């Protein structure tokens, strides 16, 4: 079955989910990339409090999550600082 | 402003002497028996009929439609100053041939024509023509005046208020007039807080060019401000012309009308050295002037982002809180600035040990956020035996001296201070070397520089500057070199930033004072403006006057320096500043804090919108600056530059263009609910970039506006590149995908370029590591091709989207690129606006590709 935007604005195949192009008005098809202007990235921060950051902070070369998972293909290698 | 602190023409003895000469028969005549003609120049002696003083005219035809005129004494008591380091090369000449000659006239042909010069012997005159069209006359009103060096109130010793100029060489001023038949509009000669189209000076003061620190300067007047560029442009429906008066001394410019405009230049000292730039187009004049003084230095990308400053951020914790504030309020910012309070009691190159104890750690934190810092470094050095900089400059004799040979001491921010002689090439080398990371302790590669007070500002000096009779390198007086002092500070600082990196990193230096050639060293700004609506308005004509004379990297303090702007004014200032080349918020010591998140939500939101527009347009700004760097064309342009035959555009200063693609009319009145936008061009179309509504030119459109409105229109026939993923700073964005905004002309065509490189080194020039792409749309196909095949670049940048305005709905969209099978793209189309969005082309920006609609 296809993916439906959390806002009900479109239905797209799951191949357009995290494909680094924004397809949903709410940004819900790109939770793992920097593609949507109003998306969010979830910092799982295993063992500590989870946090959400702006999608524009995914692979921006700046360490935003204490687990460093927001920087996965930028060249900045973030260390785990969750404590 | 306190006008009594600054000389009017009647208070400057040389101006009063020159200006007292009224139109008439010139006493100068050319002695044609002394005429000598060589392949590079024509020389002839001139004589003053009363005094019998002999001068030498060196007349030269030059390549690229220019003429140079130099006049000096035949046998001077001492050599006269000739401006060094402004010209980038010895201009290539064109041969003058005698095509006609009688007892009172010589007609010269430049190369194989069509330009000609007529030299009239008595009275001395020069006429410049293209075939039978007279372009300009020299000495037509007989106002040439060359005060020879002698062995009359104020001709010798002269006092202004409490300051005595000993004037050892007496009256030595030079002046000459130029006539521009068919010209009614003239521009340039910055810096003045005045209209873009220059006013006639007949019944008032001439325009003054003398770099001065004018506290609380006022608007719509000809008082000299911080910089001086002695270049005047003249525009008509039929032609463009330029006059470049290469003189570094105090200069006054008189403008008068008759259709014809006459211009008179009057300088304190030096020779007469003038370049006549004959166009014929305004772009030809820009190329001509760029061939003489060079082009705008290519800014590092970060310097085209947003700069946050004030006098002063208190300490490291304040800087770090400001940094964190931008991120907590989702507002981008590339640089945070440190004014004079960061230093140890205004000893430059030092840090206050309580406020900034660990500058490298502060710079490391900003580097982790991919941000930079700018530190102020002024050219006045505290007189303090415990200050190494002072001790070294004193010990090496590198300070400006008084006539008695002692180091000049004046008053400035650190109290008693001395002034390094930046005209001395060894002083400039010492200064550049002081920027090494070993010498400037606490500096790092993300620290750049601001040169202020480099007129030089001297608090206890005449007109708040240095004594006329102070002595510089080679024995020249301060009066001879004044207007290039600031340029030298700017130059030496830029070279310091280049050298500390081993010649790899492009500099970023902001300077207050400037001259012809200052474009080669960085940015300038309009100084200490005020938080008032008419100062917001005047930022356009002031930066346009600078753009016309090669200084493209211009701006005005966002919010105004003096006083507290009301939130509505601060919003409108961010919007204006967001569309001006140098974009910095700055504020005076006594003002309330005005970081943009301190305002109510409605104002924050409008400011964030403006910041996002600027950051998304960085690829476009970068490309315009590359075109300025390569061609010498202005980034910010008056409408008459793009519409030279539209006489209704000749005086417009409440609107401007960025390149040939965007027309901007910022809101500049409190409580405005609409703006009158003039959209020029017969058979041209304009797209409102927010609504996508198409408007046909020529028309005046009354556009409704709200607090968040920035009236911007894209010209049909252009392609604008954007980074739609706005991040916290430009470094974060510089490897991101591009969205192309294609605005179709009525013929269904469009074109545009895109420059890309690493964002900060000279590798584009030393290694040809860059991309220059051409995007072209015609006949239902969009094509990417190389605009410069020498440029290659390793980059992950790709095309994520194409937005086409003025397009119908296609049945299919196909992409072809070498190395890939044919691709089908999905698309969305709005039939109301005729906007077509092409989804994820997915192709590298370094590759040739084509997209076909239907
Ligand atoms: C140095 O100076 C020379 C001499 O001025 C200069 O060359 C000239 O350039 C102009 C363009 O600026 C040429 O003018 C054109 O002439 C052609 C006919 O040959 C016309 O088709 C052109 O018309 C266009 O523009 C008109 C409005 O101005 C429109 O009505 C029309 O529809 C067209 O769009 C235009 O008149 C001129 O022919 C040459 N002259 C010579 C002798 O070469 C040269 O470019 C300058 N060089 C530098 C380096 O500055
Ligand atoms: O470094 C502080 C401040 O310096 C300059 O402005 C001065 C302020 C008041 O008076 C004198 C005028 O005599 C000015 O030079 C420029 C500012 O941008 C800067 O913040
Ligand atoms: O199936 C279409 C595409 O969707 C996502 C990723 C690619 O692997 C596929 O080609
Ligand atoms: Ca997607
Ligand atoms: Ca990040």
């Amino acid at each position: 079955k296809p993916f439906t935007c959390l806002d009900g604005t479109a239905t797209i195949p799951f191949d357009q989910v995290n494909d680094d192009y924004c397809d949903c008005k709410d940004g819900s098809d790109e939770p793992g990339t920097a593609a949507c202007p109003n998306g969010s990235f979830h910092c799982t921060n295993t063992g500590y409090k989870p946090l959400y950051i702006l999608s524009s902070r995914v692979n921006d070369g700046v360490c935003d999550c204490c687990d460093g998972t927001d920087e996965y293909n930028s060249g900045t290698v973030c260390e785990n600082t969750c404590r | 402003v306190d006008r009594s602190n600054f000389k009017t023409c009647d208070e400057s003895s040389f101006c009063k002497r020159q200006r007292s000469i009224r139109p008439g028969l010139s006493p100068y005549r050319a002695l044609l028996d002394t005429l000598q003609l060589g392949p590079d120049a024509l020389t002839v002696h001139l004589i003053h009929e009363v005094t019998k003083v002999l001068l030498v005219l060196e007349l030269q035809g030059l390549q690229k439609n220019m003429t140079r005129i130099r006049i000096d004494e035949l046998e001077p008591r001492r050599p006269r100053y000739r401006v060094p380091d402004v010209l980038v090369a010895d201009p290539p000449t064109a041969r003058l041939s005698v095509s006609g000659r009688d007892d009172n006239s010589v007609e010269l042909t430049v190369a194989e024509g069509p330009y000609k010069i007529i030299l009239t012997a008595q009275p001395f005159r020069l006429d410049l023509l293209e075939d039978r069209s007279l372009l300009l006359s020299v000495n037509a009103r007989g106002l040439m005046a060359f005060e020879h060096q002698r062995a009359e109130p104020g001709a010798w010793e002269e006092t202004f208020k409490t300051h005595s100029d000993s004037k050892p060489y007496g009256p030595t001023s030079v002046g000459l007039d130029f006539s521009l038949p068919g010209m009614e509009h003239v521009y340039g000669i910055p810096e003045h807080a005045d209209s873009l189209r220059l006013k006639v000076t007949e019944g008032g003061e001439p325009y003054r060019l003398y770099n001065l620190d004018v506290f609380q300067y006022e608007l719509n007047n000809p008082m000299a401000l911080y910089g001086s560029v002695p270049v005047l442009l003249a525009h008509s429906f039929h032609r463009d012309l330029g006059i470049f008066w290469l003189n570094a001394a105090e200069t006054w410019v008189d403008i008068s009308s008759n259709p014809q405009t006459d211009i008179r230049w009057m300088s304190e000292s030096g020779i007469i050295d003038v370049f006549l730039m004959l166009g014929p187009s305004v772009f030809d004049v820009f190329r001509q002037y760029a061939s003489l003084t060079g082009t705008q230095a290519l800014p590092p990308l970060f310097s085209l982002g947003y700069h946050q400053s004030r006098w002063n951020y208190r300490d490291e914790a304040d800087v770090l809180e400001v940094d964190q504030g931008f991120d907590d309020h989702n507002m981008p910012c590339d640089v945070i600035w440190l004014d004079i309070e960061h230093a140890d009691g205004k000893r430059y190159f030092t840090w206050d040990p309580t406020r900034f104890p660990q500058p490298l750690n502060m710079l490391e934190h900003l580097a982790s956020k991919r941000r930079k810092l700018v530190a102020i470094v002024d050219p006045h050095i505290k007189v303090d035996s415990g200050y190494r900089v002072h001790e070294e400059l004193r010990n090496h004799g590198l300070y400006v001296k008084t006539r008695d040979g002692s180091d000049y001491e004046g008053w400035c921010w650190p109290g008693s201070a001395s002034y390094p002689d930046f005209t001395n090439p060894r002083m400039r080398a010492w200064w550049s070397n002081m920027f090494s990371f070993d010498n400037y302790e606490g500096s790092a590669p993300n620290l750049y520089v601001w040169n202020d007070m480099n007129e030089p500002s001297v608090f206890n000096g005449p007109e708040v500057t240095m004594l006329k009779d102070a002595v510089h390198y080679g024995g020249w007086e301060h009066r001879d070199i004044h207007n290039i002092y600031g340029l030298y500070v700017h130059m030496a600082t830029a070279d310091g930033l280049i050298q500390r990196s081993g010649g790899i990193e492009r500099p970023f230096v902001l300077s207050r004072a400037f001259f012809s050639g200052s474009q080669r060293f960085g940015a300038v700004w309009t100084g200490d403006n005020t938080a008032e609506w008419d100062h917001l308005k005047i930022s356009i004509p002031m930066c346009l006057s600078l753009a016309l004379v090669g200084l493209s990297f211009c701006g005005a303090d966002v919010g105004g320096f003096f006083k507290n702007p009301e939130p509505e004014l601060l919003v409108r200032w961010y919007q204006m500043g967001a569309y001006q080349p140098f974009f910095r918020a700055h504020a005076h010591l006594d003002t309330g804090r005005r970081e943009p998140w301190l305002l109510a939500s409605q104002y924050q939101d409008a400011i964030r919108d403006a910041l996002f527009q600027r950051y998304s347009l960085l690829p476009f700004w970068y490309t315009l600056f590359y075109q300025a760097h390569k061609e010498g064309f202005p980034v910010m342009r008056p409408l008459w530059v793009q519409y030279p035959e539209d006489m209704s555009t000749f005086s417009i200063e409440d609107q401007f263009m960025l390149g040939d693609a965007l027309l901007i009319h910022p809101v500049s009145d409190a409580g405005a609910h609409g703006v009158q936008v003039y959209l020029p061009g017969q058979e041209e179309v304009w797209y409102d970039i927010q609504s996508y509504q198409k408007h046909h030119g020529p028309q005046t459109l009354y556009l409704p506006v709200t607090l968040s409105s920035i009236p911007v229109f894209q010209r049909g026939g252009t392609i604008v590149p954007r980074w739609m993923r706005v991040r916290r700073s430009s470094d974060c964005m510089k490897d991101d995908p591009i969205t192309l905004f294609v605005a179709l002309s009525p013929q269904g065509t469009a074109q545009g370029e895109l420059f890309l490189d690493d964002g900060h080194t000279f590798n584009y020039q030393t290694r040809h590591e860059f991309l220059l792409r051409r995007f072209s749309f015609s006949g239902s196909t969009l094509v990417s091709s190389s605009a410069d095949p020498k440029g290659h670049l390793e980059t992950p940048i790709w095309i994520e989207r194409v937005v086409i305005m003025g397009a119908g709905k296609p049945a299919a969209v196909v992409l072809q690129t070498k190395g890939s099978p044919e691709s089908r793209l999905s698309f969305q189309h709005d039939p109301e606006t005729s906007v077509l969005i092409l989804r994820k082309p997915g192709v590298s920006v370094a590759s040739d590709w084509s997209i076909h609609l239907r």
